[PDB]
RNA sequence: ACUGGAGGAAGGUGGGGAUGACGUCAAGUCCGCAUGGCCCUUAUGGGCUGGGCCACACACGUGCUACAAUGGCAAUUACAAUGGGAAGCAAGGCUGUAAGGCGGAGCGAAUCCGGAAAGAUUGCCUCAGUUCGGAUUGUUCUCUGCAACUCGGGAACAUGAAGUUG
RNA sequence: AAUUCGAUACAACGCGCAAAACCUUACCAGCCCUUGACAUAUGAACAACAAAACCUAUCCUUAACGGGAUGGUACUCACUUUC
């Protein structure tokens, strides 16, 4: 949801600490659990279905600030040439601007570059 | 009643921004002198429909074509005839 | 000097002049352009104008370069009354 | 003091603006807006009575009741 | 289990956790929308008497309700022309007085001779 | 008497004040209370009379109560308990965070 | 109407109107 | 360096969707705690402008451009560090100012031609 | 001493302490804030009785409304705070009427009409 | 009951709203909605553009502008309230004679946004059809929209109908 | 060719209108459609155990509606798909 309200933004677009790191959470809280490791193993063999349902009744995942990078590359690919000597300046402008509006649907914010490429190929 | 403005609204949502704020791109900037009609004339000729002044925004309780209020989507008629009947949240007589 | 004016206002003035989108087909035909600007490139054109019914024909001349394509066509034709 | 002069090179302003030094009208205001495709086009709201097969085949059942009553006197619409 | 049925319908089409209960309102139609809904049934098939409707009313309902004021309208019985009005009254029939829960809800049912419409203006004994 | 890092509360409904509501913050209700107005007409007919009017209005209500500085742990300890908390209205809980650099 | 008053009343911006001249004046002293 | 932060939580009012204000993120720092030199400090203060509480020292960096509170919480410190840097160059700029001022006067304030020609004796 | 007066949507706080010739609204020169034209004689009448003007000090402030509203507000604020001698000054004041508000607050606009009493023309 | 008098901030329904009987007038509207009955059922139905709803010998109605010098104008200065803002309100800087344009601190809004007009200070006018009066009335332009000849505003600058209290 | 229509003493005539470029719109002409844009049942039907349609996008003609393709996406033992 919101945050830990303890640490600053530690993101820096770092990584995904894979599962079974519950070794640490066993050091911390297995103190109220049992002497099995296949216990957690079956917890995972069910958390697969739990993840199915979580993504079903939760969302469809929202990616990253890497949308900026994929959109800048979409702009570089819309020109894909040395055609107009001004179409490229236009595309750079369009990327650096369109990536600002705080609501413009993040998928059309890529399909716009896609359509730029489309009519540039038709051009 | 609403049968045609529905199709026209949806056709706006069809020839959406995805093509109209696109074929309006090369209109305002300057330097692309190379046939600005490929984004002005022969493609921005969207069939004389799917516009956004063309959508009268009717009521939806009755279908009173004009005098609609934009918030409640009601007509002037049913708004005042209904907030009388209740089912309107907090809308009270301004005996100020 | 109507043609000269059109050339001084080609796009140095920002708006540009809007044509009604039929301006890519042949010239002399019934043109219910109806609010499409006069084209300076094509003066000396015998184009019949708009006809939902009763097209009023007009001879394109240098005189008319800034008005709309139907400048000949006059609607609300009532100028008479004798009691 | 030349420091009060040279202490200002501020042109980058990383905050994320888009800049035109001379000011040609730019395709910035056409894309500043929050988009006008879907929210307006979803204005006609929905009464559940498209569901509920117990008001369905009842409203139209009464319509065809009128059909029968007017067919009796044959004043109905022919083709 | 139509409660399950609707807690399916609407929670599916609205995407929210919902709770539907029904409570037996024992003293039948002390409300006004109930009375209107009621007499709009007897006025539907078959035909029935106005005076008998009001006789049933004064027979069963007067259990501390302060008063009942009831109006009708429509193409009355039975000259089928010149639709007119008629209304009955009782002990306490007030609306210019505030602090008086007096609930009102008209309704319109027909007879293929045009439509008839009733209105009901009950008044509740306040401070019991 | 004054607060710093905190969790603000500001409720907006049409009847906020008396509901058995969650009145356990340190500083109790302060209020703003706007007014809004849209008066149209008396009629229902579509052919008469722009001369008579009936006057509706809308008076939003907003209460303000602040949460004590529920710290790096208390913050979540109440955050979760109120991820769902129900009153019958819409309200606002604002965060005050201070992360050491 | 073309005076400042006519402009003000019509609701447009005339050459005895404008709400940036009010600044440009004193910012040019 | 202590910070000051704000991020709204107002409840979706039953309508199963997103509430517009949700994306606000308000940052508040102080370049009196971020112990600077006066010159880099004033260069950053110019780079912000009326983003900056100057009655009491506060930097504020709110970029609503982003949608979810996490991307907002990130963008705050991203821009924070960027500004820190593009201010941090100011002290070296001022150093070079000192250089030029001293140099273009060491030649015309007399008796320095001793070394001005001693470099050539060393040549 | 402290009083406050309000008239026609204008409110004025005032403070009288038994001093010498200071009278400062907005802590500004009051005769300039209220221009020479008038309102000064009006605001000095309240003490051109049982006072040679050489006994008191007034530090005041006022907001809201108009040129007559604010002057009335200040007047009646003084009239409030003339309770430095509480049970003996209302004697000299009520006689001439230096105590009560003008309760002629503006009459609103009703519907249908063009004002609160003006009405269109029927034929 | 009325007349005063008292206190009081409010004296006699303090002011305002709201609230509006029987009923009357075949009042209004089947063109909102609902509805009886009567007609069309390749049509009076559905959709598309054009064009019309904006005209004019003509009278009547409502509203606006003023014939002035209690004033017209230019520069100075003073004081509101409601409100409105995400197809949004936008400070500042820059640009345009300006309308406009560039871009944007903040703001989903007791926090961000919004030169009040009268009025006042000086000066010009000095009584005119005028520096009062502004319709008609040229060129450039521009806002939107896909689209401004018949068929939306907006600015620059020139022309200046009648109008002297009807 | 339309200058749409309802309002008609106080109790109509800046009235429905809280907003006529097209749209709004009934009114007028061209442009067509006719189980129609829309709804049920309707099986003669067609067959798909995945076709067809249908729809995100490309092209072309129509004053515009469309329409013609043309990919691709996409599927239902029910096809809205057909008269």
């Amino acid at each position: 949801a919101a945050a830990a309200a303890a640490a600053a933004a530690a993101a820096a677009a770092a990584a995904a600490a894979a599962a079974a790191a519950a070794a640490a959470a066993a050091a911390a809280a297995a103190a109220a659990a049992a002497a099995a490791a296949a216990a957690a193993a079956a917890a995972a063999a069910a958390a697969a279905a739990a993840a199915a349902a979580a993504a079903a009744a939760a969302a469809a995942a929202a990616a990253a600030a890497a949308a900026a990078a994929a959109a800048a590359a979409a702009a570089a690919a819309a020109a894909a040439a040395a055609a107009a000597a001004a179409a490229a300046a236009a595309a750079a402008a369009a990327a650096a601007a369109a990536a600002a509006a705080a609501a413009a649907a993040a998928a059309a914010a890529a399909a716009a570059a896609a359509a730029a490429a489309a009519a540039a190929a038709a051009a | 009643r609403n049968s045609a403005d529905h199709r026209r609204r949806l056709l706006a949502a069809r020839f959406e921004l995805r093509r109209k704020l696109y074929k309006a791109f090369c209109k305002d900037p300057d330097l692309p002198s190379e046939m600005r009609d490929k984004n002005r004339y022969k493609l921005s000729k969207l069939p004389r429909n799917s516009a956004f002044a063309r959508i009268r925004n009717r009521c939806v309780f009755t279908g009173r074509s004009r005098s609609v209020t934009e918030l409640f989507r009601v007509s002037r008629i049913v708004f005042r005839g209904l907030a009388s009947k209740g089912a309107l949240m907090g809308i009270t007589k301004s005996s100020w | 000097e109507n043609k000269m004016m059109s050339r001084s206002v080609w796009k140095d003035p920002f708006v540009d002049a809007f044509l009604m989108k039929k301006k890519n087909a042949a010239l002399n035909r019934k043109i219910w352009s109806r609010r499409s600007t006069i084209l300076p490139e094509y003066v000396d054109s015998a184009v019949r104008i708009y006809n939902g019914k009763t097209h009023v024909r007009c001879k394109i001349t240098e005189g008319k370069v800034g008005h709309k394509f139907g400048e000949f066509a006059f609607t609300r034709k009532v100028k008479k009354h004798a009691k | 003091s030349a420091v009060g002069r040279g202490v200002t090179e501020a042109r980058a302003r990383i905050f994320g603006h888009m800049l035109n030094p001379t000011g040609q009208r730019s395709p910035h205001k056409i894309l500043r807006k929050k988009l006008i495709g879907d929210k307006v086009a979803e204005w006609y709201p929905y009464d559940i009575k498209n569901e509920d097969p117990n008001v369905l085949a009842r409203e139209e059942k009464e319509r065809i009741s009128k059909l029968e009553m007017l067919k009796r006197r044959d004043k109905g619409p022919p083709k | 289990y139509e409660v399950k049925k609707m807690r399916s319908f609407l929670s599916n089409r609205t995407n929210t956790k919902t709770l539907i209960e029904s409570v037996k309102i024992k003293s039948v139609y002390q409300s006004a929308s109930l009375i209107a809904q009621d007499i709009s049934f007897q006025l539907k098939n078959k035909r029935r008497s106005f005076h008998s409707i009001f006789a049933k009313i004064v027979k069963e309902i007067p259990k501390g309700v302060e008063g009942i004021r009831i109006c009708f309208s429509g193409r009355l019985k039975d000259a089928a022309e010149k639709a007119q009005t008629k209304c009955y009254k009782h002990r306490k029939t007030s609306c210019n007085v505030f602090n008086h829960k007096i609930d009102y809800a008209p309704v319109e049912v027909f007879t293929r001779y045009g439509i008839l419409g009733v209105k009901v203006w009950i008044s509740y004994s306040q401070k019991k | 008497k004054i607060k710093g890092t905190k969790i603000c509360i500001a409720i907006r409904s049409f009847v906020n004040p008396e509901k058995q509501a969650w009145c356990l913050p340190p500083h109790t209700r302060k209020v703003a209370m706007p007014d809004t107005r849209t008066l149209y007409t008396v009629l229902r007919s579509p052919h008469v009379d722009k001369k008579s009017r009936e006057q509706f209005e809308m008076r939003f209500k907003k209460r303000f109560l602040v949460i004590k500085a529920q710290s790096h742990e208390l913050s979540k300890k109440l955050f979760w308990l109120k991820r769902y908390r129900i009153l019958g209205a819409q309200y606002e809980l604002q965060f005050h965070c201070k992360t050491r650099l | 109407k073309k005076t400042k008053k006519g402009k003000r009343f019509k609701g447009s911006y005339g050459n005895s109107r404008g709400k940036k001249q009010k600044m440009i004046e004193r910012i040019k002293d | 360096p202590i910070l000051r932060w704000q991020s709204r939580i107002v409840f979706a009012p039953g309508g199963d969707a997103w509430h517009p204000k949700n994306r606000k993120v308000k940052m508040s720092v102080t370049v009196k705690e971020l112990g600077l030199s006066k010159h880099q400090a004033k260069r950053l203060r110019e780079l912000v402008g009326k983003r900056y509480h100057s009655g009491k020292d506060e930097l504020t960096i709110t970029s609503e451009r982003f949608e979810h509170r996490e991307e907002n919480r990130k963008d705050c410190l991203r821009t924070l560090y960027g500004l820190i840097e593009e201010a941090g160059k100011a002290n070296k700029i001022a150093e070079d100012i000192r250089t030029s001022y001293v140099k273009q006067r060491l030649r015309a304030n007399p008796a320095f031609m001793q070394k001005l020609q001693a470099k050539i004796i060393r040549s | 001493a402290y009083g406050t007066g309000r008239r026609k949507c204008s409110i004025a706080r005032v403070w009288i302490q038994p001093g010498e010739g200071k009278f400062q609204v907005n802590e500004k020169e009051f005769d300039v804030y209220f221009p020479m034209l008038d309102h000064r004689a009006a605001l000095l009448r309240p003490l051109a009785e049982t006072k040679t003007l050489g006994r008191w000090d007034i530090k005041c402030t006022v907001k809201g409304g108009g040129t007559t509203g604010q002057v009335g507000a200040i007047q009646l604020g003084i009239s409030r705070a003339l309770q430095n001698w509480e049970p003996d000054m209302r004697t000299s004041l009520r006689a001439a009427g230096f105590l009560t508000r003008d309760s002629r607050v503006v009459e609103r606009k009703k519907p249908g009409k063009a004002k609160a009493r003006k009405s269109f023309q029927w034929v």
